């Protein structure tokens, strides 16, 4: 009929998938020969539009330089438009983001509110889609590096679009345009993308470029890692860049053959491509592709400029041959477009794959139509009615993540060989109203319960085997509960015997108990090692939490059975079903709050340490452990000590009681001294000293360690240094007289710990007597250890 | 192809026991086909393997930049140790080398004078606190002000100038509201430099 | 090969009626083989033929060569463009470097006179201070004197951009403590676009 009627059969068999897969490009408006500047002036007329072939299933106007009172404009609609329609290709407007958030276009002409926005939204439909002649609008969201885009403008973004969603696309008001958003952001740094996947009908992935790795497409499957959650592959649409002209440093892709100057037609050759290697790039998961497109098509054919040339820019430019303009018969895009459609995984599903038609139909319309995405598809397949006879075919949904089998009533038999593969890693298993099946066949799928089967409305059932899977099935398990429901509709056909409730040999897989008992564990002191991990963190579960704290303990659930069935596989060891606890680390804080990693402890002496038991990544337990009568815990009583004198810098003297060792104190010399105030007088039992290299923030050398120092209390024990001037208190403390030592230290230990005589005393200094080395000596942190 | 910059420390963390001094080394120009850019740190020829690289930085489409920072030992620096930067690349021919350290020369002590407004300036509703430094060798040197043990924060300093006795001088001018000067708060000029008793005076300034 | 540089000209020059105001442009590393070099000047892209160039000067085997253009003190004060042009035999494309004045609304500056410290008075020789600040653009010129006649013993710094967009710097005059305490009075000019005049004297005297 019209160019809208016809527009409206390209964009719906489009959009339902039935041109295979896509081929698309990005034709620069400047590069057709209808094109002018402002100063009315033709560019270039080497190309046009009318001649792009009937391979482009898409072609996207992206415009710039085309002045917009062009006679291009014209041309597009009038007879462009007409022309494309012929063949099969339909047109859509690229139109940057910048043209919603505010920044630029007909966003500054509205106000950002919930009714400006709208009427903006229509707007854009109008200027550039209605008005154009065009059939969709894509959006171009990109990453920005320098003039990044406000939260308030991405926001305002999205409810512009999501308005532009409510006119155009598979969701909008009108059904005859695409709406498509291409971008160059990933999921994690992409909002807009989340927000409007939904209304999308393609996401055009531009992916210039390597993108890392040896086959260079670590980036493409990473994202797709993420994309593959708000759309389907069947949507999604990855981009190379042909050359273009004059191009410098930042725009130099090699996505097609440099200049060869023996073959002037190397520019047309894919093989050995990124443009051929995202032709056959497939997603892992959810399903094959929906093509590939290209940036610049104006440009098929013409070879990329030399490697050596990569690095050369707008003022240093170096030109080259292939920066001349030239014709193209847009050989490269046919041969992508062919080569995908040649593509065998994009072959229709047959009854060589699902015989049976009922099932075949509804799995190719949940997965997808294609042979390559059976093996991709990692979602949910709900089957369903009564027209299902076989499921025949099922098996090759791979990555199936869960299977509902709903009502299907003349399926009689489930065998194992039927399921996927997925089932013997945990694949979701759900069946409701299964009432013309009589064989539940489930074995050797390594289930590890038997949750989703709907035993009540099973009641046709004659046998199963749920034999050689990883079930507990003990006495106060759900899956032995559930077992005893499938017996017993089988009891209600005929008498129960091994011939048709097959449940033993399991080989329930082991867990690490989520809580250990053990909160207060006692040893005596019998000057012998115990192990902390084996005596207190021990023990596997099931999947249902059925505790096997030894191998004794196996034994015994080993004997367990089923009217004298024993279900349990005789064949399974101990050594397979225990955890083995490989990387746990026992960290452990003693009264002298001391701080060791092991799981051994030598009861030598009475003792009470702080357990905290890591696996590796996380701690899963903590508990108190008293060797024989126990100790009391000390604390720091210098945590937080006032700071009263110092012979170095006072604020930095204010870091040896902060409790961290992530900042150090030292003097431009060898020795120094620090006077401090512990507030009140309490029992000194120990001191610690944190040296140089225990530093948290700096990795410090050992030889910048404090080799020799002295702990000190003041002499007069009651003397107010409160009511002393400052010029009187500074003098008083630096003056050796006034000061017993209590500690020594001979030794630039890492962390040096000694006995204090039950010293009770206020005030305290610590001198720095020597260094490890030439280097000012440096330490981190100072406690003095003792009961309140 | 890759370039290399080393920029060394500032020069209040080479003199003050609170900071870390970090010498910096950056490549820039870094291509996205051959991303792999290994550092190699030099201290009179002797290797430190202390150093600490930041992840790449792209600048632009499909370049980066890379740098890597080395703490120091304030004494090294101050004593006037080399230290090198060695960067290698697949699109470099050789490695570059790059190497700084101290200005040398025979040290000497700022003097620190403040200086209070001028009549005229009262006129106004700020008014300019000078603190002259002069006769400083080299020029590596730092000033902040302060007042009631708080930093003040609203200053500029000119950069060192060469005197005619082949010394240095600047001048670091503190604004603050006529009122607070008027008032009778007292503010510090605090300098930093090598040829000063443990790197550091302090002089005031308050209204007389 | 070749580099260029291009500066403006002094700003007491371009300021005061006596003096006439100069860009010059630097071509330096000129190799002895190919030496010719052509200069083309531009004010406001429109080519101008009233330069002189002076001749090569060895600076071995390499040449410097250095061409003078005059300027009209209004042209430079209206913040005209100065394009120049260098071209060479061992350049691949010719040079082109320009400076103007830097445009924006102009701000006088504020000069004030400082005496020197209470401490500074225990030294032979003092320091007499003139700060100016909050002007724009930072082309400005200060000189000292006393009793009519230049004082010649200072230093001032380059100007420094204040927090307020505005610039401003200090010039520093070291008189003998005798000349100081003697009671004679120094002046501190400064010479600046937004000055009635482009100019403007402070005094300086024993207080
Ligand atoms: C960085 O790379 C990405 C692609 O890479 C992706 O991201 C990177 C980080 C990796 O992850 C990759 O793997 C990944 O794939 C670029 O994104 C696409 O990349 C191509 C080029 O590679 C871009 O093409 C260029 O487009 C400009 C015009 O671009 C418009 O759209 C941009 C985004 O929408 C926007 O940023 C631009 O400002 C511009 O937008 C418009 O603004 C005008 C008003 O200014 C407005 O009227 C328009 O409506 C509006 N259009 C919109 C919003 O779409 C184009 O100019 C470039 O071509 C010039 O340079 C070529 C040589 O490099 C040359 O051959 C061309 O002929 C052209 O040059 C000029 O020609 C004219 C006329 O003859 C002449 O007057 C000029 O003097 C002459 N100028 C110069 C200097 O050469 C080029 O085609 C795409 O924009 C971009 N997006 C899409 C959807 O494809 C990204 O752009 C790259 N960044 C940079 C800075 O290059
Ligand atoms: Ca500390």
């Amino acid at each position: 009929k019209t160019d809208q009627q016809v527009g409206a059969k390209l964009v719906q068999e489009i959009r339902e998938g039935k041109r295979g897969p896509l081929y698309a490009g990005y034709f620069r408006t400047w590069h057709d020969r209808a094109s002018t500047g402002i100063d009315g002036k033709q560019q270039h007329p080497e190309n046009t539009m009318a001649e792009v072939p009937k391979e482009v299933d898409i072609l996207f106007v992206f415009h710039d330089h085309t002045a917009s009172d062009s006679p291009f404009w014209s041309e597009l609609k009038d007879s462009y438009v007409h022309k494309l329609h012929q063949q099969g290709t339909a047109l859509v407007q690229t139109i940057g983001v910048n043209e919603l958030n505010g920044r630029t276009g007909l966003s500054k002409d509205y106000p950002d509110t919930p009714e400006g926005n709208k009427a903006l939204a229509a707007a854009i439909v109008k200027a550039f889609v209605t008005d154009r002649g065009v059939d969709g609008l894509d959006i171009a969201i990109l990453h920005e590096f320098t003039n990044k885009r406000t939260p308030e403008e991405d926001a305002r973004a999205l409810n512009v679009f999501k308005e532009i969603a409510q006119l155009i696309g598979k969701n909008g008001s009108d059904k005859s345009k695409l709406l498509i958003m291409d971008t160059t952001l990933s999921v994690e740094n992409n909002p807009i993308f989340k927000g409007i996947a939904e209304d999308l009908d393609y996401l055009l992935r531009q992916y210039y470029g390597s993108q890392g790795g040896e086959a260079e497409v670590d980036t493409i499957n990473s994202d797709w890692n993420q994309y593959q959650n708000y759309i389907d592959a069947s949507q999604f649409m990855i981009g190379f860049s042909f050359f273009e002209e004059s191009a410098s440093k930042g725009n130099l892709w090699f996505d097609v053959n440099e200049y060869d100057p023996n073959n002037p037609e190397k520019g047309k050759d894919i093989e050995g491509t990124r443009a051929k290697k995202y032709a056959e790039w497939q997603p892992s998961t959810g399903g094959l592709k929906a093509g590939i497109f290209s940036y610049a098509i104006d440009r098929d054919g013409v070879a990329h400029v030399p490697s050596t040339y990569k690095n050369r820019t707008s003022t240093n430019l170096q030109r080259h041959e292939v920066d001349n303009i030239s014709h193209t018969d847009y050989t490269v895009s046919r041969k992508l477009k062919t080569l995908m459609t040649e593509d065998k995984r994009y072959d229709v599903i047959d009854q060589k794959d699902i015989p049976d038609p009922a099932l075949r139909e509804q799995i190719i319309q949940q997965v997808g139509q294609y042979k390559g995405d059976l093996e991709r598809y990692n979602k949910t397949l709900v089957l369903t009615g009564d027209k299902i006879q076989n499921l025949k075919g099922l098996e090759k949904l791979s990555k199936l993540q869960k299977l509902e089998l709903r009502q299907l009533s003349n399926v009689k038999e489930i065998t194992p060989e039927l399921l996927p593969e997925s089932m013997k890693k945990d694949a979701e298993l759900v069946m409701v109203g299964m009432t013309g099946l009589e064989k539940l066949n489930l074995s050797g799928l390594n289930r590890q319960t038997l949750d989703g089967i709907d035993v009540n409305s099973i009641t046709h059932l004659t046998s199963f085997d749920i034999s050689h899977n990883s079930l507990d099935l003990s006495e106060k398990s759900e899956d032995r509960k559930l077992l005893m429901t499938l017996m017993e509709q089988v009891s209600n056909h005929q008498k129960i015997t091994v011939k048709n409730t097959a449940f033993e040999n399991q080989k329930p897989k082991g867990y690490y108990p989520q809580t250990y008992d053990t909160k207060e564990g006692h040893y005596d002191v019998d000057n012998a090692e115990h192990d902390i991990l084996t005596d207190f963190v021990f023990g596997t579960v099931t999947k249902r939490n059925t505790f096997i704290g030894d191998e004794e303990a196996f034994a015994i659930y080993k004997e367990g059975a089923v009217d004298g069935r024993q279900y349990v596989s005789k064949d399974y060891t101990y050594e397979a079903f225990r955890k083995d606890y490989k990387g746990y680390k026992v960290h452990l804080t003693a009264s002298n709050l001391g701080e060791t990693v092991t799981s051994k402890v030598t009861a030598t002496t009475d003792e009470t340490y702080l357990v905290d038991v890591s696996d590796g990544e996380k701690v899963v337990h903590h508990m108190k452990l008293n060797i024989g009568s126990g100790a009391i815990m000390m604390e720091n009583l210098a945590k937080g000590a006032k700071v009263i004198g110092t012979s170095g810098d006072f604020e930095q003297a204010k870091k040896i009681f902060d409790g961290e060792k992530s900042d150090r104190f030292f003097t431009w010399g060898q020795t120094n001294w620090i006077a401090f105030d512990l507030g009140e007088i309490n029992l000194a039992k120990e001191w610690r000293l944190f040296n140089a290299e225990t530093n948290t923030e700096i990795k410090t050398d050992s030889s910048l360690n404090v080799a020799k120092g002295r702990l000190q209390i003041l002499k007069d024990t009651t003397i107010d240094l409160e009511k002393m001037d400052i010029k009187n208190r500074k003098e008083y403390l630096s003056n050796d007289e006034n000061w017993t030592d209590v500690a020594q230290m001979d030794d630039a230990k890492a962390i040096f710990n000694s006995k204090l005589s039950n010293v009770l005393s206020r005030y305290w200094r610590f001198c720095v007597d020597g260094g490890a080395s030439s280097y000012y000596p440096q330490y981190t942190e100072l406690q003095i250890l003792g009961q309140r | 192809g890759p370039s290399v910059f080393l920029f060394p420390p500032k020069p209040k963390d080479t003199l003050m026991i609170s900071r870390t001094p970090e010498v910096t080394c950056v490549v820039v120009d870094v291509s996205h086909e051959d991303p792999e850019v290994k550092f190699n740190w030099y201290v009179d020829g002797v290797e430190v393997h202390n150093a600490k690289t930041k992840p790449r930085e792209e600048q632009y489409n499909s370049t980066y930049r890379v740098v890597s920072v080395l703490t120091v030992l304030h004494q090294d620096w101050l004593n006037g140790k080399e230290y090198k930067c060695k960067v290698s690349n697949k699109a470099l021919p050789a490695p570059i080398e790059k190497t700084i350290s101290k200005a040398k020369g025979q040290p000497r002590e700022p003097q620190v004078y403040t200086l209070p407004p001028s009549r005229e300036e009262m006129t106004k509703n700020q008014v300019s606190l000078t603190c002259l430094v002069k006769g400083f060798y080299p020029s590596d040197i730092a000033v902040e002000w302060a007042s009631n043990g708080q930093p003040e924060n609203n200053y500029k300093t000119t950069p060192p100038v060469l005197d005619s006795d082949g010394s240095f001088f600047l001048y670091s001018k503190l604004t603050v509201d006529k009122s607070r000067w008027q008032q009778g708060n007292v503010f510090s000029c605090s300098v930093m430099h090598e040829a000063l008793h443990n790197h550091y005076t302090q002089k005031s300034l308050s209204l007389s």
